[PDB]
């Protein structure tokens, strides 16, 4: 029915967006070993900095240096372009960030039900937030390349990707939907 | 990572595709190309495996070229790897140094009941002989 | 005294063959096609 | 080596003073004057009582100057110098 | 003219085609085009296969013997010292023909000094090896910015003892006291201590390589949508007008 | 087969009596051996060449 | 160093018998011999050496 469907894709646009934010500000996307406060101890790291585990420097945080300019080596420009784009993490924050607009019209969608094409614009936003997504994963984990094991928060982000697919499905079906009744009660 | 971004990329093509096919009022379907319908043909394409169906649409066919030229690129490179894994045998001893030995405990280690090698390592300062010991 | 398992990218020369028969099969179809084309009208 | 200095001076009970060979030599033999002069030719005119220090024990230090057993044992070894780019699968064939 | 683009595309990707071409030109085209692609595709299969497998068939060097057969990573040592004349007296066949490379060589990989060696070797980018002692080499290793490493084991074997003058009273006293430190472990201790503690420092394919296809792949993603939203747009722009 | 490395030194060596006269060309003509390289010779034919 | 240690021995008594032994390992035997001799070899049947 048309109510349990708005109710689902409320429900997922609101899982999808917590999944991410709570991916995103969290630190447990990788589990290293790595130095604390710049030994060797087993650590867990996320976007922004690192904690160590089980050490004599267990539970304090050290931001990474995402730019390693200790030798001061450039070699070319794509590695650059690539530590850049992996520092700011622009591409997971673009994707809550695309999330939050398609949940905030999916809402407003409710205070113009003339206006169709707004549904149409949360279904792109979805889309678009998944892609983001897909692109920052790839990102991240070519960057941690150049012993580990993903946690539960690099998880939230695969999982917040296919429930914000999930839902830009189901709102694009509800554009379909909307226009099939306009011209089915013009048809009429 | 290559797997797990393989199923990531399939689903977010067959969205994508979906969307672009049947997102437009002005094309009705002309086209077959539902949600069902559209991880077939990801799925499909992926696998080499050809579909009764495909894009006619411009943003369709942008879609399916561009995951024609990802699924013969990838799976080149499965076949490439393959070979190179069957061509040449490598074999990594799983401890290569006494502090791998300290690090793990599946494999037991000792030393002479009575010796040298029991007598040096009790007075041994050193911080991977002294975690072993 | 002061005194093979090498790879490299295939250049050009190693399937300009094919370039040629590629090309060439074009200039065949379009001299059939001129052929049938000429032959309708006639 | 002064910690190694250190635990002989405390076992043996004796001061040390830790002085540097002013042309900071190892010593070699020289054949036009034979005399010695470095690090060898110090214990031998009595320029110096003892040597702690990186000396190899070789056959021509050790047939004037005493030579304890080896601390520490070496040899010759080799020094040598210890990512893909985005574009890197086109490369099997020219551009 | 934007079917046969299609066609000759869905070719060339080796992908299932909802149409093919009846006439004869048609089909002599599809079928010169079908050669061509499927000639390409397996030399690209072929040739990424190659490179992977000389890839994975490359052996680091490790001992001095693997490195003595091999000439494309040229070594050499000091422009003095013991080393160079171990190298002449030694008559063993890895060594023999060691001392035998740098005599004709060019241009000379002798060095003046330790210094001059260890830097030359750090912007050689693994294309020079230097042979020096086995303690001093873990010291470097261990100093910044960690870039050279110790590989292999010790080809001779030397050592370092206290030196005494003959007929001295420290003579036996620091003797047993040197062999009291080793087997005390305090000098082995302190052996570990200064090199470590004051220290300064995969077969599967990796989503590394193949990370430009996602972005093409992606790009291409939303180069689609933007067309399809632009098509949209003019389309009920064009309607809205005409109504 | 041998993995790994030394963690300790250790020498071996021939034993003589103490102030035993002998003693000092035995070690010189151990050293010898070394510079000849005819310990090592003795070494390889023992522990590889056998 | 192999055929001091190597089980079985593979020392041959005299010539003719090596090159049989040769003849029925299929190449997985070799023997060193004198070349000239050895030449007149190859050139006899089956001509399998």
């Amino acid at each position: 029915d048309r109510g349990v469907q708005m109710l689902l894709t409320t429900v997922g646009a609101f899982a999808a967006f917590s999944l991410m934010t709570i991916a995103v500000g969290t630190d447990y996307w990788l589990y290293s070993r790595g130095v604390c406060k710049t030994e060797e101890v087993m650590t867990h790291s996320g976007l922004w900095r690192t904690c160590c585990l089980e050490g004599n420097f267990k539970g304090l945080c050290k931001q990474i240096d995402h730019f390693p300019e200790d030798a001061d080596y450039e070699a070319d420009t794509a590695e650059y372009f690539l530590r850049a784009v992996r520092a700011s993490s622009i591409f997971p924050i673009l994707s809550v960030i695309l999330l939050f607009m398609g949940g905030l019209c999916i809402a407003a969608s409710e205070f113009y039900k003339t206006r169709h094409n707004i549904i149409l614009s949360a279904g792109i936003f979805f889309v678009s937030a998944g892609l983001s997504n897909i692109i920052g994963i790839i990102v991240y984990i070519s960057a941690n390349a150049g012993s580990y094991s993903y946690g539960w928060s690099f998880y939230f982000g695969a999982l917040s990707f296919i429930i914000a697919e999930m839902v830009g499905v189901l709102a694009v079906h509800m554009f379909i939907d909307r226009h099939k009744q306009l011209r089915a009660t013009a048809r009429a | 990572e290559i797997w797990m971004c393989i199923v990531f990329a399939y689903i977010g093509v067959s969205v994508v595709l979906f969307l672009v096919s049947r997102f437009s009022p002005y094309e009705w379907s002309t086209n077959e190309f539902g949600i069902f319908n559209s991880l077939w043909f990801s799925l499909g394409a992926f696998m080499q495996q050809g579909c009764d169906i495909s894009p006619r649409s411009l943003s369709g066919r942008i879609v399916g070229g561009v995951w024609w030229f990802f699924t013969l690129i990838i799976i080149s490179s499965y076949t490439a790897n393959l070979a190179a894994f069957l061509t040449v045998e490598r074999m990594v001893s799983p401890i290569e140094s006494a502090e791998d030995l300290s690090k793990q405990t599946e494999i037991a280690y000792g030393t002479l009941d009575s010796g040298s090698t029991k007598e040096f390592f009790r007075r041994s300062k050193i911080a991977v002989f002294d975690k072993m010991w | 005294g002061e005194c093979k398992e090498k790879t490299s990218a295939l250049s050009l020369s190693n399937v300009a063959g094919v370039f040629y028969i590629l090309v060439g099969g074009l200039g065949l179809a379009m001299l059939v096609a001129l052929i049938e084309f000429c032959y309708k009208s006639r | 080596c002064v910690d190694l200095a250190a635990e002989i001076a405390k076992h043996c009970g004796f001061k040390y003073k830790l002085t540097i060979v002013g042309d900071g030599k190892y010593g070699a033999r020289d054949a036009d004057t034979k005399i010695w002069n470095g690090m060898v030719g110090e214990l031998v005119y009595g320029k110096a009582d003892i040597a702690i220090a990186p000396l190899t024990i070789t056959l021509v230090r050790e047939e004037v100057i005493d030579f304890s057993k080896p601390f520490m044992s070496l040899g010759i070894s080799i020094m040598i110098k210890k990512k893909p780019g985005v574009f890197s699968f086109l490369d099997p064939l020219a551009y | 003219i934007f079917n046969s683009l299609w066609f000759s595309l869905g070719a060339f990707m080796q992908q299932g085609c909802d149409i093919s071409p009846r006439s004869l030109s048609g089909r002599i085209v599809g079928g010169v085009w079908w050669f061509f692609t499927l000639i390409i595709i397996s030399s690209y299969t072929a040739n990424l296969a190659a490179f992977l497998t000389v890839e994975r068939m490359v052996s680091p060097i490790e001992s001095a013997e693997d490195l003595s057969k091999q000439t494309e990573i040229a070594y050499g040592t000091l422009d003095s010292g013991s080393t160079k004349e171990f190298f002449r007296r030694s008559k063993i066949a890895v060594f023999d023909k060691m001392w035998t490379y740098m005599r004709s060589a060019e241009p000379s990989v002798f060095v003046r000094t330790t210094a001059e060696g260890v830097a030359r070797v750090r912007k050689s980018k693994g294309k020079y090896a230097y042979l020096l002692e086995s303690t001093m080499n873990e010291y470097i290793e261990q100093r910044k910015p960690c870039d050279t490493m110790k590989v292999g084991g010790n080809l001779d074997s030397k050592g370092y003892d206290i030196a005494t003058p003959k007929g001295s009273s420290l003579g036996t006293p620091v003797n047993l006291a040197v062999l009291k430190l080793s087997e005390q472990g305090v000098l082995d201790k302190l052996k570990n201590k200064w090199w470590y503690d004051k220290g300064e420092c995969t077969s599967a394919l990796s989503l590394s390589n193949v990370a430009g296809v996602f972005y093409i792949l992606v790009g291409g993603l939303g180069l689609a949508m933007l067309v399809a939203l632009i098509e949209f747009c003019y389309k009920s722009r064009a309607e809205a007008k005409r109504m």
